[PDB]
């Protein structure tokens, strides 16, 4: 619709698509089977996020209630944009920089945000893998060490040991993000294992990766299982299920609660990366990419959901300990304070058997000193982000027979999700860089991935500071926000606008031997990009409506097991500019440099 | 001898052995 004249040359014409595929054997990839192209998408769009980012928000926004948007996002924009992904990289033969610089050439910074946003995003999940494969490392002990207080610390005597082995022994954290001190050793040592990993399955490209993609997505799914059947023998499993399906209707009336929910079906189903479109671009012209995005969302709606009965099976029984625990701790101080027969005072008759004593000895009664004992409470400890796996998980693991299993096999099944998700945000960078012609065209690919690799390590050396928790926390919490919708809402526009819907559906119709049914055309067009709109519109609703405050550990002072919570220095606008306006104004930023470069 | 370091230098092993022969295949396409 808006006059883009060229536009035609820039993409192969459909007469020469039956021949292109025979030619590009050569000097392009091409997948084995179909189950590895559908098992590297799987594994791209299930990650550490679904763990511990959708569960929370399940609950925490109407519980039962946040479903109703969850789901509504993610087929009134999730799968549309998926499938405009997957037949515009099989369509135009080229990954994510390739493909908006053709419907376009202004459209170039579609590529460099997206190229951008894989950078950043990947450059913490790696730190978040080199955490957890430290976790698993350290799982080959029966009494876990994080099981007992080192004798015992005064900060690890308050609060508990795995709050100690976080905090202390993992991650030597300081009270604030202005205090920065040396490399942790151990630290750094484990990231330079996470690089490592992540090469070797990434080196030569979709063909190394296709074989452990396979693995990284099969292992989890299996261990999941494993868990479920383990989760739901555990006493007050169920306590934790029903927690999380309790609806809140009131929640549906929220600004906030449709801003998480439209941000989870855009980083769950890993659009605007631009990864997705370069694996799509290498399947065969005929391969039916509508049937694809619609297999691949049915499974990334099940997961989100199945993962979310897993982990709340683990609050349920950790937090049924906890308040069993208190109560005979409750018990005890009676029976202690009364001499009361043991077993003769229960969990049941406790209450009488509290007044009768009180009538019998008020003064001794009123030294007594008795904890608050509820369920609901417990339950509603559980954390969100690394909290959940760190602090909540492994505690409640620790409570369970054959612990050190248990751990192996939870710390497996993160790095599983974590490396998969890696393959995907590699390819969002690499494929970019040879769009660039960054590499010489001599030095081979792995050379290439090697240097992104080692690039990207080292600038990793922020996390491994005192400090760099805060610093994760902080690029974590700008690094799929606006930017990624703000990619997400350009590349819908310019398929629809600048290429003209008319040439895609046409397209499709070339490539699937028809045309899309109208729910595709009409997502494209309105539903789509007006949806994104107001949730463009919540960010700087709620955005604007929060502060730059962030929690704090900080050993001593205040309560140290209180969270103590901090604001952040004036110069931190400088890096959520960089993490956020960054990403998001290479697009207009481009786009007026090449329109002034031609007049 | 912090077990943790003793499993870090076996995973790393794997790996490297891996990396190894990848890009030893790099060279070896003739
Ligand atoms: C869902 O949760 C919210 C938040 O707790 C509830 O809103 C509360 O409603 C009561 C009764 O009107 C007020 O006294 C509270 O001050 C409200 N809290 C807030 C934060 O607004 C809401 O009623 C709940 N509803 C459902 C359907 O569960
Ligand atoms: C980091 O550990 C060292 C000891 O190895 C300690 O002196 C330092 O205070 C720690 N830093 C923080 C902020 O925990």
């Amino acid at each position: 619709v808006l006059p883009n004249p060229g536009l035609d040359a820039r993409i192969p014409s459909l007469a020469e698509l039956e021949t292109i595929e025979q030619e590009e054997a050569s000097s392009r990839p091409k997948w084995d089977n179909k189950a590895q192209y559908m098992l590297t998408c799987l594994g791209f769009c299930v990650g550490l996020g679904n763990v511990w980012r959708f569960p929370y928000l399940c609950q925490s926004h109407g519980g039962g209630a946040f479903m109703i948007p969850f789901l509504i996002l993610l087929v009134l924009e999730g799968i549309p944009l998926l499938y405009l992904e997957f037949a515009i990289g099989q369509r135009l033969r080229r990954g994510s920089l390739g493909v908006w610089s053709s419907i376009h050439p202004a459209l170039k910074g579609l590529g460099l945000a997206s190229m951008l946003t894989s950078f950043m995003v990947g450059l913490y999940y790696n730190t978040i893998i080199s955490w957890i494969m430290w976790y698993l490392f350290n799982s080959f002990q029966e009494p876990l060490p994080w099981s007992d207080c080192p004798l015992y610390v005064d900060e690890c005597a308050r609060s508990s040991p795995v709050d100690y082995f976080w905090y202390r022994e993992t991650l030597n954290i300081s009270t604030s993000i202005s205090d920065s001190g040396s490399i942790q050793w151990w630290m750094l040592l484990c990231l330079a294992c996470a690089w490592s990993v992540l090469y070797m399955c990434t080196i030569r490209g979709i063909e190394t990766t296709g074989k452990a993609v396979y693995i990284t997505s099969t292992l989890p799914y299996v261990v999941l299982t494993i868990f479920l059947i383990r989760g739901l023998t555990l006493k007050g499993a169920t306590n934790g299920i029903v927690f999380l399906f309790t609806p809140n209707v009131t929640e549906l009336a929220q600004p906030d609660t449709w801003l998480d929910a439209g941000a989870q079906v855009f980083f769950s189903f890993s659009l605007a990366f631009g990864g997705l479109i370069s694996f799509s671009s290498y399947n065969s012209v005929h391969n039916n990419c509508e049937k694809d995005s619609v297999i691949v969302s049915i499974i990334n709606g099940f997961t989100s959901v199945y993962v979310a009965i897993v982990v709340y099976s683990v609050i349920g029984f950790r937090a049924t300990q906890r308040y069993d625990d208190c109560f005979s701790t409750n018990i005890l101080t009676l029976i202690n304070g009364f001499d009361l027969p043991e077993g003769n005072v229960t969990q049941e008759n406790f209450v009488d058997m509290q007044q009768r004593c009180n009538a019998s000895d008020p003064a001794a009664y009123a030294q007594l000193v008795f904890q608050t004992c509820d369920i609901n409470a417990f339950l509603s400890e559980a954390v969100e982000g690394t909290g959940l796996a760190f602090i909540v998980f492994t505690e409640a693991i620790t409570k369970m027979p054959l612990s050190p299993l248990w751990s192996v096999l939870f710390f497996i099944m993160l790095f599983c999700l974590g490396l998969s998700s890696m393959f995907g945000n590699m390819e969002g960078v690499v494929v970019p860089l040879q769009d660039l012609r960054v590499i010489p065209p001599k030095w081979p690919k792995e050379v290439l991935t090697g240097l992104i690799c080692l690039g990207t390590f080292l600038i990793g050396f922020i996390f491994t500071l005192n400090s760099g928790q805060y610093w994760l926390s902080l690029l974590d919490s700008y690094a799929g926000s606006i930017p990624l919708l703000i990619i997400a809402f350009c590349e819908m526009f310019s398929v629809v606008y600048v290429y003209g819907v008319d040439r895609f559906n046409k397209d499709i119709e070339f490539m699937i031997g028809h045309k899309p049914n109208i729910f595709w055309q009409v997502t494209w067009r309105v539903v789509s990009p007006l949806l994104m709109l107001i949730i463009f519109l919540f960010f700087f609703v709620v955005e604007v409506s929060q502060e730059l405050t962030y929690s704090i550990w900080d050993p001593g002072y205040e309560e140290f097991p209180k969270s103590q919570k901090i604001s952040y220095p004036n110069w931190v606008y400088v890096v959520v500019v960089i993490v956020a306006g960054v990403p998001s104004l290479t697009i207009p930023g481009y786009a007026i440099y090449k329109l002034i470069r031609n007049h | 001898v912090s077990i943790w370091l003793i499993v870090f230098g076996v995973v790393m092993g794997v790996i490297v052995v891996g990396i190894v022969i990848l890009i030893f295949t790099g060279i070896r396409d003739r």
